[PDB]
This record gives structure tokens, C-alpha cells and sequence, in this order.
């Protein structure tokens, strides 16, 4: 299984130029595959409290981690893809009476929900040399839909920002809501569990 | 007296864990002596008796 | 000269008067002394799987070639090597081997009484064991302070 | 470079960690995120082949790579294998003295270095403290302020 | 046979006796927040120590370079001690030890542990178990530093467990940066345009590459030390608005001074502490091993989870066979004898001299006091095949 | 692009991990055409179009 | 590099495969030394150098 | 072929028959880089060679 897995990405690399330009960018990804399925393991919530967004980001978080850790394991993918996002929903309407383009909201994320880099005060070369090396230490990246709502896209020219929350609504949700599953009739996120070739 | 002695170190050798490992090279190593050295006294030593 | 910005005169603004430009180090934060000379120290990592003992002295042969080409004034020592404990220890039991020998030998000589008596099992002794070497080499089995 | 060690630990260490949660044969990984530096060792099981488990990792970390910050990626993300252990430590010292240590460091990594890298079953050389020639443009931000 | 049993009982288990390396690796770590040129001062004194030492033949010292971690912390400096040829010295290494300890570290007041140089972290060591705590909880590094000193306090007070340390340190002094980030619209400041500036100046920034010495070497712009120096360095730093006037850093961004950890570990994907510990002249590395959960069970069990490294790792889940391997070399033994012999009762004769010897050696290991390492369980096969050649030459 | 599908921007960090930061309209791309009309770019005169 | 030498835009679709889309200027005008008179680039003034 | 073109001071030709191996050393010389550490321009190392 190795060995040819190392056949096809010679070959993938010797081919380099014939690629189309976008394929490039994101780089073709040659993986060993097992298409047997060793067992289908279903997490189900018995007080029903747990909505399936919820049990699923449980597994990923934590059951899904040391399953793919045990020997002999192959792929081990929960088939809902329902992993945690900071959905944020804009309103068109608002959108264009507010006078903003989606793009703008776009932009306004890239750079306020970002963790930028900061040097370290104190450091050498310097002519007075300081006690102590101090580190600087930044939280750009906002971890509350809420943060997400104060986002400001622009001043407004009367010192009044404009928010994401003015055109938007933020909330905490999956990325992909598609699929779900169900065990004996009930939800259940079910987690496939591939085996490792040999 | 071969077979007797490569007898006790095979068992050693096929031990599980690294101390197996360690102690594998070490029982094989004697076992090769072992039956290396009684082929040798078979011939080697009578004949320049 | 680099000109960040062209006045409404026409001078340039140039790093030269904002900054002071200078060709020195990326990192100022570590240094390196041995026996209170500075030096840089460079430290190698063994590439897993590798020989500790071949890789060292494969090392300290570059350094040797490389030591001939060297600027005057700038000599190399190599401070801290695991191998040389290795070295030393494995030398040791050489040692043991070669005394215990020579030991065994006068037990024989003692209980034979005859000096060619004596040689006829001495004769076997290396046979054995270097015929114990190529076996291990068969094997793949390395030479350790074990199998020693 | 020029990072705080959470943030590093986020941006940088956890997307290459998870990519490579799933290597064949991995024991355990450990990574140790500092201020500047991310160095995450991946431990195998006894007895699977250094080379093939490299070639996994490096094939894990590719897709990585893209969610990393830009600056991480322009710098070089390497996956070597070689056990933070150091085999040796060689020091290169001036004795006349006459050059500086930047320039010391110039010399060794430019020449000396690159051809321990080589040799084999040298995994990683790597010098100590980071001197190597750059341009280095010291802005005074009171100038800038003056000059706009 | 119940003095054998009796010495194994009391013999102490060991892998691998200690052998003095010959060089001794100290690592000196001043305190937290130390900068560089404090540490080399530091170092400079130590070297000098050391080279009036008529024992030690040369040394080696990386300032700035972490071993344990292989990273660049301005406060940790590790030095290696080259001592003299085993003969040329009268003086064991850690006799050696004692004289350095006490010449510095009491007076220095530095932050000093002068251990011995093992080439395997585990292999080539015995009993080092490093256990890590990997919290399975997101809590704050900081109570984490709590928690994992009260259980190296149970650890102290375990019955055989030996310098029990951990490596996370929450105590480095780090500024927080506060950003008013409605400050900075009001300014009409994009947020990666004000980084980029303190990038550029309190920190390090690689443009591109300029060419020396046929090689291409990095062009990195920084501000004059001087005006990094110091805490509110914000106030110089000055960045234009998307109008010409320019916003002085202080105004949208404000630094206070924190604690944090300068390295933050990470142990399969949880963040983690690690937690060093030696076993106890008392007890064996496994007795220690097990010791040690039990502590990190009782005071860290709801949120942390146990994780061993290294030698430790191997040791539990080893689940090792050949227990019954050297019952079945007896039997082995005992079926080809019966078959030389050609009589079943005989072999038994063989079998009963095997005791003898192995007894003699269980008895001179537990007189000198010599643990019962690997070397010895070696060398009982040895005594064993030799009394077997008596045994069967005598009885055939 | 961003309306009528997700576009994802950057990485936030809850619950220790970095999860997507996805945006998307609500509910004004049922309707095909309805959408078309609904969304308005800016044009670089700084007029909806 | 887009008169003078060859500046690979972008990709265009023929026969179902990627083909390349550059951009170069015709040969009369890079033929000889003074080609560089007749190239002109736009200021930041709107004003052609 | 090499007593037709010899005339020709136009194209310098060499014919040579195809080799009797895919690599070879048949001269058996030796190939040697002399490799420059002081950053010279090729020009320069051109006169020093």
C-alpha cells in the first residue's frame, strides 16, 4: 500500500506543468484509501437534550480524535459534517439600505477576526540593557457571536458605527446542516470506521 | 549439549518488549557460539589433536 | 537611497534620513562560549535510525578535511560527543575479552602441562568466535555492548 | 516570527497537529509552541521504517500548509527526521580573535554547515544563534513622526 | 529454593547500573523573565568556576538554547561540563557534581540542575518516568499551574516517588495588548495596517531577500532598541489614518502587564503539563510508575487524563510475553535430555542442578548489594547452560 | 459567491479548536430570480447596482 | 514583461483542456534597442511616462 | 561530412557518432566545479578560471 502511494505522487509532481493553474493552488493530496468499513459506531443523545449539532461536535472534539489514534484504524469520519461555525446570516435588504456590499462584510471579518503577530518588548540590540525580556501578548480573534455582531464596517460620518449586527444576524451553527442520521429510528451521528490496509 | 543449551537461550530470545531485544541478541549471540564451537570441536579440534 | 516618498519639492525622502541601515544579524538573542572563548556551536541531531558511532566519525573526518581550508585564525574542537562514552566502553570490554583469554590460556596450561596441549584449544577459541561475528552479520545483528 | 506563543499554538500548531493525527503507527506527538518557534516531534511505533513515517507526515502536513498564517508559510515548515536529541556539539572559535562572532557564524553556516547536513545520517545541523547577514533597517520612529 | 525465592525477593530490581558518562550536562535556567545579557553574565562566572576546577577539562555552553524544550528562551542556558579521562581523574563525576553545586548554585542563587548525559531520554536512563497531564478541559495555563502543583505537593508526599518536577512555568511576564477596536474605526485604521506597524517596529519584519556572498540573506526592518526598550513604547510609534494625519499608537492600543507561560505544550492534541518524576531508592520505576498515577488520578482526575512518554509508555503498555518462555526452555531442556537419556525419569536429575547456580549468583548479587539489573538476569542464562554441561556429561 | 452560498473567511476559537467563520443571505436565495433582483454589488462609483 | 517578454494571464479552454492566455507585444515593435520609446506606463497622475 | 562544412566559417559543426552507451566517461576525464565563495560576478569568475 505504501509503495504505491509513493508511485502516484511521483507521478502527480511529474506532471506538475500539465495541471490546470487552481489545482495548483490547492495541492493535489495522494492518501493510502480503505473502502471497507470496519464498523459503524452510532453517539446518540438518550435525553434527547443534545441537538445533533452538539453530538457531533462532541465526537469530533473528543471521541473521533483517539479513534483515529487506535492502531489499525483507517479514516474515522462522522458522516454529518456538521462542524461548529460562526454562520453569519446577512440580510440583502439591509444590506442595501445600509448602502454595503456582502464584500464589505467580508473584508471587515479578514481583519478584525484575525490574530495578527507583535514582537517583544525589551530585546536586544540595546544600548541600555533592561532587567527583563517582556513578550506582547494579542486576542484578535473573537471567540463570542456576539464580538462577531460588533464587527464595525464603517464610521457613518457622524461618529455612529455601523455594525455586522445592523445588517446581520450571527449565530453559532454548522457548516453544513445536509445530513443527518438515525439509529432505530432516533438521531444519531454516525461514526464510520474505516480499517487500515494489512 | 548443543541442543540442550540453544534449548534454554531460544525461548529467552523470542521474549516480548525491548528487554526481549536486548536479551534476544544476547541469547542468540551466545546460541551461534555455542553451535559454532561444537562443530569446531567436532573437527577442527581432534584433527589438530 | 531607497526613496519612500518624492516631496512636493523635488527632494526624495529617503531611508537614510528616516532610519539607519546596517548589515548585521537576524537574531541577536543567542550566544555561544566554550572555555570562556566565544564560538558557535553547531549540534547534530541523528537522523533516526542511524548509527551513532559511523555517523560521529564520519563528522569528525569532514570537520578534518574541512579544517584544512580554514580561514587562519579559526579552529575547530569537538566539545561534546555521546559516542566517545560508546567508544570507550565498547573498548572495554575489547579489553576484557583479550584478558580473559590470556587468563583461560594459563588455566589450560596449567591442567594440560604441555605446551602444544595447550595451544590446541587456544586455536579454537578465536575461530569460534569470529565465525560467531559473520553469523551476526548474517543476521543483521549489531555489534553491541551485549553481544559483546 | 515576532509571535506570542498562544497565538502560535493556535495558528500555527494546531492545524499542522491535526493533520497528522491520523499517521500510521504513531505512538504519540508532542508540540512545544514558543515565542517565534512551533516544534511538534511525532512519535512512531517501535520498528516502523523512519523513511516511511516521514513520508506520511509530509504528506499529512501538505494540506496544512494552505491554513497556515503567510508569514509561517514563506518561512520554511520542515519535516525532519531527527530526534531533538544531540548527538554532538562541534565548536568553530577564532583564535586571533581578529573576527566577530556574526562573522564567525557567516563563515560556518555558509560552508562548514551545509556540508555536515550531508553527510550521512545527519538528520539536522543546526548552529546557535541565529547570526546569519541581514540587511537590517533600524527605523526611528521619532524621524518617521517628523518627516510624516 | 527458599533462599533463592527469599533473594529475589529482596534483591531490587534495576535495568541498567550507572555508569559515569564522563561529562556532566547542566542546565542553568535564570529567573523567568531574565534577559539575555543577565544570562550570560551568569554563564561567563559558572565558566570560570569551572575551568580552576582541575577536574573538568573543558566546557561547552549554548546561552539562550533550552535543551528539554530545543527552543530559545533569553533566561535558559545550558552548559556542558567535559570532565577529565576516567584515569586522569581521581574524582567520580558526581563527586564532581558536589564541589560545582556548592561553589555556585547555593551563592549564584541561579536556577541550576546538573544531570548526567543519557543518549536515549529513556533507554539509556532508568526509572526518569515524564508522565504528561494532558487536560481534556479548556482551563486558563494558570490554574493549570495550580492544579499540577498540588498534585506534585501528593506527589512529595507518595511513599517512593524522587524529585518530582514539573516543566510548566506560568510565570513569565508577558504585556497584554488591549484593542479598542472602536478607537481604531474612529481613526478609520485598518486593524492589519496597525499590526504591520508594530510588526515592524517592536518586532522583527522580513521584507525580502538581498543579495551577499552569492547567497540570498533576509532584509529585516526593526525600531532602535532604544524606543522598544520600555513598556508605553506605544506612544512613539506613530500610524497614519486613512487621512494624512498620523494616530499615535497609545491612543487605540493600551499594554498591561500579565503572566503567561512562554511555552505552551501540547501532548496529542490537548494541552498539557509535564510532569518529570524519579523513582525512590525504595521502590522500583514501576512501583513508581503506577505511584505517580494514582496521585495525578486523585487530584487531577475529573478534568486531566494521564499520558506517559518514553520509557514509561513503553513500560505500560508492553503487556510483555514470555513469562512462560523460561518454563518452556526447561521443558525444551527436558525433552531432548529425555530423549538422549531414553529414559523420562533422568532429565529431572539435570533439571534439579540448574538451582544451584543460580542460587550462588542471587546470593553474591544480594551480599554486594547489586540490584538485579539486566546484566545479571543475563548472566544467569550463562550459569545456567554451564551447569547444565556438568550435569549432563556427569549423568550420561 | 458570498450570498447565495457559504464563503468562508477565517478561523474563530471556540471550545479550543478553530472552527470556520461562514457567511451567507437568509432565506433571500429561495426564489431564483427574486434573489437576482434582491442582491446589489456597489460599482466603483459608488452606486448599487 | 508584458510587451517585451511574454506575461502568462491566465487560462482559457479549448479542445477540454487548459490552455495558457499570454500576452506579448508584435515583434516589429521589441525588434530593436530603442523599443523602450514606444512603451508607455501610466502614473499615479493619470499621466502617461 | 567534416571536410564539406570545414569550409563553411558560418556553422561551427561537430559530428560526432552516437555513443556506444547511455552514460559514459569514454575519455574517462574528469569534471570538476570550481565553485566560488566570494560572491563574485560570472564575469569575473570567468578571468579567474
Amino acid at each position: 500500500p505504501d509503495q504505491a502511494a509513493i508511485d502516484v505522487n511521483n507521478r502527480i509532481s511529474a506532471a506538475t506543468a500539465k495541471l490546470p493553474e487552481a489545482v495548483k493552488k490547492l495541492g493535489v493530496t495522494v492518501r493510502k484509501s480503505s473502502s471497507t468499513i470496519l464498523e459503524v459506531v452510532s453517539v446518540y443523545s438518550e435525553d434527547s437534550s443534545m441537538n445533533d449539532i452538539d453530538i457531533y461536535n462532541y465526537v469530533s472534539l473528543n471521541i473521533l480524535d483517539e479513534l483515529k489514534r487506535i492502531p489499525g484504524v483507517g479514516d474515522a469520519s462522522a458522516i454529518g459534517n456538521k462542524n461548529y461555525s460562526m454562520r453569519i446570516w446577512l440580510e440583502p435588504d439591509l444590506l442595501n439600505k445600509f448602502g454595503v456590499t456582502a464584500n464589505d462584510v467580508i473584508n471587515a471579518v479578514n481583519d478584525q477576526n484575525a490574530q495578527y503577530a507583535t514582537g517583544k518588548i525589551g530585546e536586544e540590540p540595546v544600548v541600555n540593557k533592561s532587567p527583563q525580556v517582556i513578550s506582547i501578548t494579542m486576542q484578535g480573534r473573537l471567540q463570542t457571536p456576539q464580538e462577531f455582531e460588533n464587527i464595525i464596517l464603517r464610521v457613518n460620518e457622524d461618529k455612529s458605527f455601523l455594525r455586522i449586527k445592523d445588517v446581520a444576524k450571527v449565530e453559532i451553527g454548522a457548516e453544513q446542516y445536509n445530513s443527518t442520521g438515525r439509529l432505530n429510528t432516533s438521531a444519531a451521528v454516525p461514526i464510520i470506521i474505516n480499517l487500515q490496509s494489512g | 549439549i548443543v541442543l540442550v543449551l540453544c534449548a534454554v537461550f531460544i525461548p529467552v530470545s523470542f521474549i516480548s518488549g525491548f528487554v526481549g531485544e536486548i536479551q534476544r541478541q544476547f541469547a542468540l549471540t551466545l546460541a551461534i557460539s555455542v553451535a559454532i564451537s561444537g562443530f569446531v570441536a567436532l573437527t577442527l579440534t581432534p584433527s589438530l589433536s | 537611497n531607497i526613496i519612500l516618498r518624492v516631496n512636493e519639492d523635488k527632494s526624495f525622502l529617503r531611508i537614510k534620513d528616516v532610519a539607519k541601515v546596517e548589515i548585521g544579524a537576524e537574531q541577536y538573542n543567542s550566544t555561544g562560549r566554550l572555555n570562556t572563548s566565544a564560538a558557535v556551536p553547531i549540534i547534530i541531531n541523528l537522523q533516526s535510525g542511524a548509527n551513532a558511532v559511523n555517523t560521529a566519525k564520519l563528522i569528525n573526518e569532514k570537520m578534518q578535511e574541512l579544517s584544512k581550508n580554514f580561514p587562519q585564525g579559526l579552529k575547530y574542537q569537538i566539545p561534546y560527543d555521546t559516542t566517545i562514552f560508546v567508544k570507550a566502553s565498547i573498548k572495554e570490554v575489547i579489553k576484557t575479552f583479550v584478558e580473559a583469554l590470556a587468563l583461560v590460556l594459563v588455566v589450560m596450561y596449567l591442567f594440560l602441562k604441555n605446551f602444544k596441549s595447550t595451544i590446541i584449544p587456544m586455536i579454537a577459541v578465536p575461530v569460534s568466535l569470529l565465525g560467531t561475528f559473520a553469523v551476526l552479520y548474517v543476521l543483521g545483528f549489531s555489534i553491541n555492548l551485549l553481544t559483546l | 516570527t515576532g509571535a506570542d506563543a498562544q497565538t502560535i499554538a493556535s495558528t500555527v500548531a494546531t492545524p499542522i497537529e491535526d493533520a497528522i493525527n491520523g499517521v500510521d503507527n504513531m505512538i504519540y506527538m508532542d508540540s512545544t509552541s514558543s515565542p517565534g518557534q512551533m516544534k511538534l516531534t511525532v512519535y512512531f511505533n517501535i520498528g516502523t521504517d523512519p523513511d516511511q513515517a516521514a513520508i506520511d507526515v509530509n504528506n499529512r502536513i501538505s494540506a496544512a500548509t494552505a491554513k497556515l498564517p503567510e508569514a509561517v508559510k514563506k518561512l520554511g515548515v520542515t519535516v525532519r527526521k531527527s530526534s531533538s536529541t544531540i548527538l554532538e556539539v562541534v565548536s568553530v572559535y577564532s583564535e586571533d580573535s581578529s573576527m566577530n562572532d556574526i562573522d564567525i557564524y557567516n563563515y560556518v553556516s555558509l560552508n562548514i554547515l551545509d556540508e555536515l547536513k550531508r553527510i550521512p545520517g545527519v538528520g539536522d545541523a543546526s548552529a546557535i544563534g541565529n547570526k546569519n547577514y541581514s540587511m537590517r533597517i533600524w527605523l526611528e520612529p521619532d524621524l518617521l513622526n517628523k518627516f510624516g | 529454593i527458599g533462599f533463592i525465592a527469599y533473594l529475589f525477593k529482596i534483591v531490587p530490581s534495576s535495568l541498567v547500573p550507572s555508569e559515569d558518562q564522563g561529562v556532566i550536562m547542566s542546565i542553568i535556567n535564570l529567573p523567568s523573565g531574565s534577559s539575555i545579557h543577565r544570562t550570560i553574565e551568569e554563564v561567563d562566572t559558572i565558566n570560570k568556576n569551572a575551568t580552576q576546577m582541575k577536574e573538568i577539562s573543558s566546557s561547552v555552553s549554548l546561552i539562550g538554547f533550552d535543551l528539554f524544550t530545543s527552543s530559545l528562551k533569553e533566561n535558559a542556558a545550558a552548559v556542558f561540563f567535559i570532565l577529565k579521562d576516567w584515569s586522569q581523574r581521581e574524582a567520580s563525576s558526581d563527586q564532581i557534581i558536589a564541589q560545582l553545586f556548592g561553589q555556585y548554585a547555593a551563592d549564584r542563587n541561579a536556577l541550576s540542575y546538573f544531570l548526567n548525559l543519557p543518549p536515549i531520554p529513556g533507554l539509556s536512563l532508568t526509572g526518569g518516568f515524564e508522565m504528561y497531564a494532558q487536560n481534556k478541559s479548556g482551563k486558563d495555563y494558570d490554574a493549570i499551574q495550580q492544579d499540577v502543583n498540588k498534585m506534585l505537593e501528593l506527589a512529595r508526599t507518595r511513599k517512593e516517588l524522587a524529585n518530582v518536577r514539573t516543566t510548566l512555568d506560568t510565570s513569565f511576564p508577558q504585556y497584554k495588548l488591549i484593542i479598542d477596536r472602536d478607537k481604531m474605526k474612529y481613526y478609520n485604521l485598518n486593524m492589519q495596517d496597525v499590526f504591520n506597524t508594530i510588526s515592524a517596529t517592536i518586532g522583527t519584519y522580513y521584507v525580502n531577500d538581498f543579495p551577499m556572498l552569492g547567497k540570498n540573506f533576509q532584509v529585516n526592518i526593526r525600531a532602535l532598541g532604544d524606543f522598544r526598550n520600555t513598556q508605553d513604547a506605544l506612544k512613539n510609534i506613530y500610524i497614519r489614518s486613512s487621512d494624512n494625519k498620523m494616530i499615535p499608537l497609545n491612543s487605540f492600543l493600551t499594554l498591561v502587564r500579565s503572566a503567561g507561560p512562554d511555552d505552551v505544550k501540547r501532548f496529542n492534541l490537548f494541552p498539557a503539563a509535564l510532569i518529570q518524576g524519579d523513582p525512590a531508592p525504595g521502590y522500583t520505576s514501576g512501583q513508581a510508575i503506577d505511584a505517580i498515577a494514582e496521585v495525578a488520578k486523585q487530584s487531577l482526575g475529573d478534568e486531566y487524563s494521564i499520558a506517559w512518554s518514553g520509557s514509561a509508555y513503553q513500560e505500560v503498555s508492553s503487556k510483555g510475553a514470555g513469562a512462560y518462555a523460561f518454563v518452556l526452555g526447561m521443558i525444551f531442556v527436558f525433552l531432548i535430555l529425555a530423549a538422549q537419556y531414553e529414559r523420562w525419569l533422568m532429565p529431572l536429575a539435570v533439571i534439579t542442578a540448574v538451582p544451584f547456580a543460580v542460587f550462588g549468583s542471587i546470593l553474591l548479587v544480594a551480599l554486594r548489594g547489586f540490584d538485579n539489573d539486566i546484566y545479571f538476569q543475563t548472566g544467569l542464562l550463562l550459569l545456567i547452560g554451564l551447569s547444565a554441561k556438568n550435569a549432563i556429561l556427569i549423568i550420561e
